[PDB]
């Protein structure tokens, strides 16, 4: 609510694009980027540097390398602070590599302690395509040899044209004999190649086609002759007539060819082809389509002509057994299209790589960059953006990307990638809802607590579609250790705008009122017709966010100029140096500051000298108000408890408007004020922290005709400390979910007869119905049932007070429909923290009646339980109850009560799916043994870091017969060597009949060996891997006579039952199983 | 039935307290001892008070039904319902809908021209015969026009290099033409003779990046009947493909962000600024094509379907359907568009302001009992057929008069209604008796309204004055209650509540006994906020939409519910839009237990028994497998790997839907012996 809208600074820039996105850099900048200005000749992108003290904003000098072309640079940006760093992209470089065009990704990394580094250092080389080629020589004597040399001149021609490395020939000429002229890997070495086709001399011959092309698969094609692995490769074959003599078919030979993958081409020469026959053979040279790969040739003259277009079709090279497919890998990625600092390194932002399938990469000091993204196996992510949104997620340690995937299958997704032993693997997922959510377009990880690990991360969808309102945020928290991703509430913006773009932006603004809880911001820049408007969100206490908006800000409000405000947000920093947080917001064309404002919190003192009015002030005297007696009203106020943000000087003074207000809101004001002749006084004084108190004179009138309902004071009051010494500090302000008006009650004496003294005898008692123990997390409201008594006077103004710990304090509730005998009752309640350590009261004043002397009342209080209320092991709360009228006596009427105290826990083990399940044997090796191995996977799913103790049962000796044998726990990570063994007997059965029903063996027949292994400190979110390992036997199983016997061991989690107790319901989940099966 | 009462100071406030709060107006009905408020309350309490039945003032809610003169159809009926609204009593009326008369019919074909649609390109192209032949066996002389898509031109979407700007598609050809977003091919026409004279014209084209970018098109086609023109009649599209399609966001990737205009800037009949706008949002064109009444077809391969049946729940007034590679099957595919588009009736409203709520029933004249969805919805309603939507109207405050219009989803029929508050009853006034009220004040309906000084049951009284003691008996609730129980200076009788300055803190009751404060709270507000609801005397009233003691949750189970539209999966129950999950199974719909002992040991039978029809289950497999369908696909699950009854390692994926019990199999038809 502090975001403050009267004054900010607005940086409006006329480049192209300033303030389609922008940062905060190093305390002292807003680096805004403007992605379509227009640098240079073909180059786009410019970097602006704005600083509050000037109000005015420059270019950035960057030394541009030419070898990326308008990369469009400040479309992307990212910021750190461990030293100071800037981080600029763009990610749309244009790449020309002869006849196709590429979108890599250049960033720059800049910093005033160093120069500027370049991402990735490596400017990206074009592809090139590795294609091996074999002309196949038809050297038959019906080819003269004026016609065989223009051939042969043709075949320089065409190799001329293929730049090698990239291209390698082989060339083998064939007849009634074969004749390799040279290998691939001779073509390779040589410095002149074509020098080989020189040194070769016609064949002339029969023509036995197929045994050649065999002879070509089979040998030039095989990487002896220096054919290359993974390359094209393509066959062409010349010819001036069909295979006459040729032992062998096509049909014979061919499925070679086709099998390794091999283009065939034919070269069909003379008027020999123009009939239905010879195109036929053609067809079996060539492969499907014959059109493509078939070209009839006049004499050896036309064979010039096709030169040229049978290079640009050999050129056209593709994949296609998978229809021709655009499967691609990192040509077109745009590294750094999102961008994103760690600990380890930046982040860049790998979008179209891998057909649009996507990734990131790590970027390590100084060393080896290394690329994020799901496997190969996950064929489903090919055109979802992963990586189009990255953002780090952070634990007590070890780092965690989160990369948004707008399209995922046209809906969206976001990804939780960590570091499984060193290799990057996938944590967690989780999916949009509604297709083109675009779920995923954004990424901001909030550490609510400020304990400096991220708690939950927001992750956008700003063009979701509702009838009303456009956009919205998942609130999801973290999980950790190996479990389901999840999310838990959703955010949405004003509703009026179904395009409004909420959830476009966002930004943790960290601790902003005071409350050590963090604050977030979101943009929604389409609102009102792509006006924009910012949003103002706050941390709930736990892991969740606020379903609703304290301050919305758009832009049209601030300004008549206005479009797209909040297309772009970074929060964080003392931009401007005066103490707090300050907020950077994009719109089109311009950058703005905005500034949160100081939140004070004030605190209140009541208390009337004397307590109560005397009958002896009270009464008439039959001259009308003669002398009116004198009462003291005597208030502090001090500003505390929450400076936090604040220290010293601003934190101190601060002028505050007072105003009092003797029985307000009532016709008849039975009081007044002895300062001045009014119900009200008003005045201004000084609050600096330690409080300042002032008495204020009652006069009260001698007759008076209410002496029943107390006089009540009230305390409205408003700061007006406008000129406080430093910063030219911005107008601070009062916490508004915090209260403005507070009470006191002066109580009159009342007749309780002419000749009766007035003692007022009152006691409490209160109870807990149907309670058992207490758990922490499980039981969230206590349930007290107060039974209060009056064996004394009557009661005005009952009043109740509870002591309890900080953990827990009163919630009001209603009851109704005609049920009960119950708390039907009104009343008022006020929870206060109050001593020296963790106790609160909680005061309570039954209204509108009263506490007839004789009579009882029993009324319901309920008291919300913090799920982290600390309690210690043991609760107590007590019970104190008086009337209006003060207790005037000793022995004080309190009740307590004091419980034993339990801790929800979530604790899990399950069999891992690496077993050794059916073992084997047969008739004939009983005296084997084998080795044998039963895992078990134990988290920590809960809250708290508590030990445990780690149980397993293990069947060892049936009837004397060793079963498992020589059994040990392995616990390899985390190795503390502690386990401990204990053989028992077994329940004494007829094991015959017991196998013969259920064929299992475990425990309940077996010699067992129990193992105890003690987790000293199984701190959550740990996980834990046991195993059981040994050569099982098989020569027990003779004696219980079946064939198909199985063996069990079993895994429970054990903890002291006294102090934690574990989650309900889900408690089966601490006892686990696994099977082994032997078979004779 | 009930009535709670607010401040009654007249007939109007007590009927402002709610729906069952009536007033009775008999004179000195008022017992001495038994003042003003207790002439509110139900009608059977007054009438047993003995309160003339005649004397109770009830307004109750009433729609008004003035069919619109003579001629047309008998197709949408009634065409203005003027509703006298109270708060929080429906209004209901009954909206008659049966279309009989066919209406003539544009149907506009929106081509995928990328190198993948040749097999398509050359068989469309001979077909504008069968086109016209089966669109006028129901309607009367259909239309047909055409445009075609490919995607935005610039970088990375296609590839801008020269050559492949020039040559698009394969290096190994021409015929083809250079990259477009969205050309038009000239206008909806009743000659197929015209169609073959442009549709076999133009030449194929290509892309780069997959998705096509379609949905700039369908923008320009809902944005240009000036330069095509639609008859307002049934408007048809197709959208045809082999690939999915862009969206909005993706144009971040070209370095444009602005999104889309939604203005035609159209030049010579090709999409021209497509490089300078984003792709439209996907409820962008499901709104702009319900503001002109388009009903999209997707004509789409079958590995598309899955994604474009999604497109039908976002935009109802769409159809989706399986084809060929071919494109050899558009005609039956169109047949069942239109089969099953009219089929679907659906009613919808504009925009109601947060005071008003409009809810539905829906009776499928098929038999589907149906009632209480905010959604007119049947389906498989035939020809001339008659189906019922109760329209049911329900407001909150004493609204400003107001008119909206309730539409047809696919039609431009519309009934107009009116909203009027019920609030004033009928009096006489202040011209009727000014004695009583002692010339300082009026009446209405019985009680003295009194002027601003002046208080009391016939205003006798000044507000600058005494009490009076024995009245003080009846100026507080009991004999061990306090008077006016506090929060009020007592006259005459009556207690006049004491002003609290404070956010909506008002006293009010007869004996000042309530207040709008000290109700629950939720989130950190009195009665979850005012937009959740209100709070009146220690209980809060929640505003539609929302239920519980503080307004604590959403009357929506729309959060419970999974895409298959089940709560809870099958393992679990729906509370707040939130699932309570059995056992280990986890937030937020139920369907993953990721803890459970995985099931793979005790399906074993199953797996064999079902694609290689061994094992155990041999005759025994149906009854013995009954939760476990098998799939022809592979399945997203938990992997399983496992011996059978030979010894062979079958793999298998088990994926759990919902229930209890209950998977899909994809088996490795590979088993894996030694
Ligand atoms: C997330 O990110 C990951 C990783 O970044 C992506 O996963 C990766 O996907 C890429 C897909 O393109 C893969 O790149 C391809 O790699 C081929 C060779 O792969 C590389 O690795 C080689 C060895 O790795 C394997 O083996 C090691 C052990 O040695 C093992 O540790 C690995 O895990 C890996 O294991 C494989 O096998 C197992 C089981 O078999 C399987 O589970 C795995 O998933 C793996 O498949 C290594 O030797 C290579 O290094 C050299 O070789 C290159 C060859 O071109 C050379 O250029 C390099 O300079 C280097 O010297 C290589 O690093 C490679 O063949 C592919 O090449 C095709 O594509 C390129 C373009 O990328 C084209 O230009 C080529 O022309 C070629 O296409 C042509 O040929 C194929 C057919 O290939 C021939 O073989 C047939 C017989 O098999 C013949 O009949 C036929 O006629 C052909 O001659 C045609 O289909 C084409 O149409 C065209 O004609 C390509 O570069 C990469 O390996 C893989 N990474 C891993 C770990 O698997 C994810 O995709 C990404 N996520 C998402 C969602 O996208
Ligand atoms: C990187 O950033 C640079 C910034 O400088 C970009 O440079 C701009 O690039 C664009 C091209 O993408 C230039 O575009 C221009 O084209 C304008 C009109 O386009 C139309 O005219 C063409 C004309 O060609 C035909 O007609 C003429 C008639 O004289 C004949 O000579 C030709 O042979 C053709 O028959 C048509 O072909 C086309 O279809 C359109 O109708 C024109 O106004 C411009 O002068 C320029 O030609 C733009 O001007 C560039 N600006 C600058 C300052 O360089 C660059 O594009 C970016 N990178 C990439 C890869 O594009
Ligand atoms: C139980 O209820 C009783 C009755 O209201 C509470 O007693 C009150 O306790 C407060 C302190 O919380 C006393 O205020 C004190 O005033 C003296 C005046 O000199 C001052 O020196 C102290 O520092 C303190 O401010 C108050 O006088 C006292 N009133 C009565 C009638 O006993 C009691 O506090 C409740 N229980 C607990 C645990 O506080
Ligand atoms: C620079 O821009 C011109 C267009 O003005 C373009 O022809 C040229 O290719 C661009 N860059 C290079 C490296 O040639
Ligand atoms: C012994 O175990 C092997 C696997 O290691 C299994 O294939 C075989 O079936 C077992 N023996 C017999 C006789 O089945
Ligand atoms: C234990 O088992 C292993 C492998 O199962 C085997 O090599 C070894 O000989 C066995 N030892 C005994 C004592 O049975
Ligand atoms: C048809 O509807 C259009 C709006 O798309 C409107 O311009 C036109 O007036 C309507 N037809 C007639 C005959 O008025
Ligand atoms: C069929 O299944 C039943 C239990 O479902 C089992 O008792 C019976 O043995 C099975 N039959 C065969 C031939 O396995
Ligand atoms: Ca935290
Ligand atoms: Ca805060
Ligand atoms: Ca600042
Ligand atoms: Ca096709
Ligand atoms: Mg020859």
């Amino acid at each position: 609510f502090n975001l403050d809208t009267e004054e900010l600074t607005a940086f409006r820039v006329d480049s192209a694009g300033f303030g389609d996105s922008v940062v905060q850099y190093a305390n002292s900048w807003v680096v805004v980027g403007a992605p379509q200005k227009i640098t240079a000749a073909n180059q786009t992108g410019g970097l602006y540097q704005c600083g509050y003290s000037t109000g005015a904003c420059e270019p950035i000098g960057l030394q541009v390398p030419p070898e990326a072309v308008n990369m469009s640079l400040g479309l992307s940006l990212a910021s750190t602070t461990s030293p100071s760093q800037l981080l600029a992209c763009g990610p749309t470089v244009h790449h020309e590599c002869g006849r196709n065009m590429y979108l890599t990704g250049l960033c720059f990394l800049l910093g005033p302690t160093q120069l500027t580094q370049r991402l990735p250092v490596s400017r990206q080389e074009c592809p090139r395509q590795e294609q091996d080629i074999v002309f196949l020589i038809d050297g038959s004597g019906s080819i003269s040899s004026r016609n065989f040399a223009t051939m042969m001149n043709f075949v320089r021609a065409v190799i001329s044209q293929f730049q090698r490395p990239s291209t390698q020939f082989s060339l083998m000429q064939f007849s009634n004999k074969f004749q390799t002229h040279f290998t691939f890997e001779e073509f390779r070495r040589s410095s002149n190649p074509l020098s080989l086709l020189a040194s070769v001399h016609q064949l002339q011959g029969f023509t036995y086609t197929a045994t050649a092309i065999q002879n070509v698969v089979h040998r030039l094609f095989h990487a002896s002759y220096g054919a290359r692995r993974d390359a094209a490769k393509i066959l062409i074959v010349i010819t001036d007539g069909k295979k006459e003599g040729d032992s062998l078919d096509y049909k014979d030979v061919i499925p070679m060819a086709d099998a390794a993958g091999i283009i065939r081409y034919a070269i069909g020469v003379g008027l020999a082809f123009q009939n239905r026959n010879s195109w036929k053979e053609l067809n079996d040279i060539a492969s499907k389509p014959s059109q493509e790969h078939i070209f009839k040739v006049e004499d050896f003259d036309a064979l010039k002509d096709i030169q040229n277009q049978l290079k640009e079709k050999i050129f056209a090279i593709e994949g296609t057994e998978t229809t021709s497919s655009s499967s691609f890998e990192l040509e077109m990625a745009q590294e750094g299209f999102s961008a994103v600092f760690t600990p380890d390194g930046p982040v860049l932002g790998a979008v179209g790589s891998f057909t649009w399938s996507g990734g990131a990469f790590l970027y390590p000091p100084n060393m080896s960059p290394t690329f994020i993204n799901m496997s190969q196996e996950n064929v489903d992510m090919r055109d979802s953006y992963l990586g189009y949104s990255t953002e780090l997620a952070l634990w007590k340690g070890v780092q965690s990307l989160v990369l948004g995937a707008p399209r995922y299958q046209h809906t969206g997704k976001a990804v939780i990638f960590t570091q499984v032993s060193r290799q990057w693997r996938m944590k967690a997922e989780v999916t949009g809802t509604q297709i083109g959510s675009y779920f995923g377009a954004s990424l901001c990880s909030v550490d609510v607590d400020s304990d400096g690990s991220t708690d939950l991360v927001l992750i956008g969808a700003p063009h979701y579609y509702e009838q009303t309102r456009g956009g919205q945020v998942s609130v999801c928290p973290l999980p950790r250790g190996w479990r389901r991703w999840w999310c838990d509430a959703v955010l949405y913006g004003e509703q009026g705008h179904p395009w409004g773009r909420f959830g476009a932006a966002l930004t943790v603004l960290g601790d902003v009122n005071g409350d050590k809880l963090t604050d977030v911001v979101i943009g929604a820049p389409g609102e009102e017709e792509n006006r924009g408007a910012v949003y103002l969100f706050h941390g709930v206490l736990g892991p969740s966010i606020s379903p609703s908006h304290s301050q919305r800000i758009a832009g049209s409000q601030l300004s008549s100029r206005l479009q797209y405000f909040g297309q772009a947000l970074s929060g964080g920093q003392d931009l401007t140096q005066d103490g707090l947080v300050d907020l950077a917001v994009g719109a089109r064309g311009q950058v703005l500051l905005l500034r949160t404002r100081p939140v004070l919190w004030v605190g209140v003192s009541m208390q009337f000298i004397p307590a109560e009015i005397p009958r002896s002030a009270f009464e008439c005297r039959e001259q009308v108000v003669s002398e009116q007696t004198l009462v003291q009203s005597n208030i502090c106020l001090y500003i505390d408890k929450r400076s936090k943000n604040l220290l010293g000087s601003r934190d101190l003074q601060s002028s505050v408007t007072l105003d009092l207000a003797l029985d307000p809101g009532r016709l008849s004001p039975r009081a007044t004020f002895q300062e001045t002749k009014n119900r009200s006084l008003s005045r201004v004084r000084v609050l600096g922290l330690k409080a300042h108190c002032e008495n204020f004179n009652l006069l009260l009138p001698s007759c008076v005709e209410d002496s029943v309902t107390p006089i009540t004071l009230r305390l409205n009051f408003t700061l007006v400390g406008k000129p406080l010494l430093a910063f030219r500090n911005l107008r601070p302000m009062l916490a508004a979910d915090a209260q403005r008006y507070f009470t006191a009650s002066l109580p009159f004496e009342k007749n309780c007869g002419a000749d009766h003294i007035c003692q007022d005898n009152l006691g409490i008692s209160f109870s807990f119905p149907g309670l058992k123990s207490l758990l922490v997390g499980s039981n969230l409201e206590l349930n007290a049932e107060v039974m209060v008594w009056n064996d004394g006077e009557d009661s005005y103004g009952t009043t109740i007070t509870f002591s309890h710990p900080a953990g827990l304090s009163y919630r009001y509730v209603a009851e109704g429909q005609k049920q009960g005998q119950l708390r039907s009752l009104h009343l008022t309640c006020d929870s206060a923290p109050v001593g020296s350590q963790g106790t609160w009261s909680t005061s309570c004043r039954i209204n509108h009646l009263i506490f007839r002397g004789g009579a009882q009342i029993t009324f319901l209080a309920t008291f919300d339980v913090s799920p982290k209320a600390v309690l210690g092991d043991r609760l107590l709360l007590t019970a104190n109850v008086s009337s209006e009228n003060n207790t005037p006596r000793t022995s004080k009427t309190t009740f307590q009560l004091e419980l034993p105290v339990k801790y929800a826990v979530y604790t899990v083990v399950s069999s891992h799916e690496q077993f050794t399940k059916y073992l084997n044997f047969s008739e004939s090796e009983e005296k084997e043994s084998h080795v044998a191995m039963h895992r078990y996977q134990v988290n920590n799913l809960g809250q708290r870091d508590l030990p445990v103790s780690i149980n397993f049962w293990v069947p060892v000796e049936l009837n004397q017969e060793a079963v498992w044998m020589d059994v040990e726990v392995s616990h390899p990570q985390n190795p503390s060597l502690r386990c401990s063994s204990e053989k028992i007997a077994p329940p004494a059965s007829d094991f015959l009949a017991h196998i013969q029903k259920n064929p299992v063996l475990d425990c309940s027949i077996a010699g067992c060996l129990r193992f105890r292994c003690d987790v000293p400190s199984f701190s959550v979110q740990e996980e834990l891997d046991f195993t059981l390992k040994g050569n099982l036997s098989f020569g027990w199983v003779r004696q219980i006579l079946q064939k198909k016997v199985s063996v069990v061991s079993v895994a429970e989690i054990t903890f002291d039952t006294s102090v934690y107790s574990q989650l309900p319901g889900q408690e089966a989940f601490m006892r686990a199983q696994t099977t082994t099966v032997l078979e004779k | 039935q009930e009535c709670t009462k607010f401040k009654v100071s007249s007939c109007r406030e007590c009927i402002e307290s709610g729906p069952g709060c009536t007033w009775c107006q008999k004179l000195n009905f008022t017992g001495p001892g038994d003042p003003d408020s207790i002439r509110c309350d139900t009608r059977p309490q007054l009438l047993m008070r003995g309160c003339a039945a005649d004397d109770i003032m009830d307004p109750t809610s009433l729609a008004e039904t003035q069919e619109d003169h003579n001629g047309g159809q008998k197709q949408l009926s009634p065409q203005k319902v003027t509703l006298y609204l109270r708060p929080g009593q429906a209004a209901a009326f009954n909206v008659t809908f049966r279309r009989a008369k066919g209406y003539p019919i544009d149907l506009y074909y929106l081509m995928d021209l990328s190198y993948s649609m040749l097999d398509d390109l050359r068989n469309v192209k001979k077909l504008g015969g069968d086109l016209l032949r089966a669109l006028n066996e129901i309607t009367e002389s259909g239309r047909i026009g055409f445009g075609s898509f490919v995607d935005k031109t610039v970088l990375p979407f296609v590839n801008t290099h020269p050559d492949k700007l020039r040559n698009p598609c394969p290096n190994k050809e021409k015929e083809c033409q250079p990259p477009f977003a969205f050309r038009h091919v000239l206008k909806l026409t009743n000659n197929s003779n015209q169609f073959q004279t442009e549709v076999g014209k133009q030449l194929i084209s290509g892309n780069l990046d997959a998705p096509e970018g379609g949905l700039d098109a369908m923008m320009q086609v809902a944005a240009c009947p000036e330069e095509i023109g639609w008859r307002n009649v049934t408007r048809l599209l197709v959208f045809a493909t082999d690939d999915g399609f862009h969206f909005a966001g993706d144009g971040k990737l070209g370095a444009i962000l602005t999104p889309n205009d939604g203005r035609c800037h159209l030049e010579d009949n090709l999409y021209k600024r497509s490089n300078e706008f984003d792709y439209p949002s996907v409820g962008q064109l499901a709104h702009k094509l319900a503001e002109n009444n388009i009903q999209p077809i997707f004509a789409v391969t079958s590995r598309m379907v899955k994604t474009y049946e999604k497109l039908t729940e976002i935009i109802p007034k769409s159809a989706v359907g399986e084809l060929s590679e071919d494109s050899s099957n558009v005609v039956q595919l169109i047949k069942n568009a239109y089969n099953k588009l009219s089929s679907r009736v659906f009613l919808d409203h504009n925009a109601l302001p947060d005071t008003l709520k409009v809810t539905y029933d829906s009776f499928c004249s098929n038999g589907v009992t149906h009632r209480n969805q905010p959604r007119g919805d049947c389906d498989g309603v035939q020809i001339n057929v008659p189906i019922t939507f109760q329209v049911k109207v329900t407001a909150t405050e004493c609204i400003q008069e107001q008119s909206f219009v309730i539409r047809a989803l696919g039609f431009t029929d519309i009934v107009t209604v009116q909203v009027l508050p019920q609030c004033e009853c009928r009096c006489r006034d202040q011209s009727r008796d000014r004695s009583l009220c002692h010339g300082k004040g009026f009446l209405e309906c019985g009680i003295c309204r009194c002027d601003t000084g002046y208080i009391g049951k016939n205003c006798e009284c000044q507000t600058q004055g005494r009490s009076s003691q024995e009245l003080e008996g009846s100026c507080r609730k009991d004999n061990n209650s306090i008077i006016c129980s506090g929060l009020g200076d007592c006259v005459c009788g009556q207690c006049l509540c004491h002003t609290s300055d404070v956010p909506g803190k008002l006293i009010y009751g007869q004996y000042c006994e309530c207040d709008t404060i000290n109700c629950e709270r939720y989130n950190g507000q009195v009665c979850g906020g005012p937009g959740r609801g209100l709070c009146f005397c220690g209980k809060c009233r929640c505003h539609p939409g929302f239920e519980g003691s503080a307004c604590q949750c959403e009357r929506t189970t729309e959060g419970c519910l999974n895409p298959r539209r089940v709560e809870c999966s099958g393992r679990g129950r729906c509370r707040c839009n939130v699932c309570e999950c059995h056992s280990g199974y986890q937030l937020p719909l139920c369907q993953e237990c990721p803890g459970c002992p995985s099931p793979c040991g005790k399906y074993i039978s199953c797996a064999e028994c079902l694609k290689f029809e061994k094992g155990p289950f041999g005759k025994n497999c149906s009854a013995a497998c009954p939760g476990l369908q098998l799939s022809n696909n592979p399945v997203k699950g938990r992997t399983c790997k496992e011996r059978d009854s030979e010894g062979c390692w079958v793999a298998y994926t088990l994926e759990q839907q919902d229930g209890m019990d209950r998977y899909l199999i994809y088996v490795d038809e590979s088993r894996e012996c030694v």
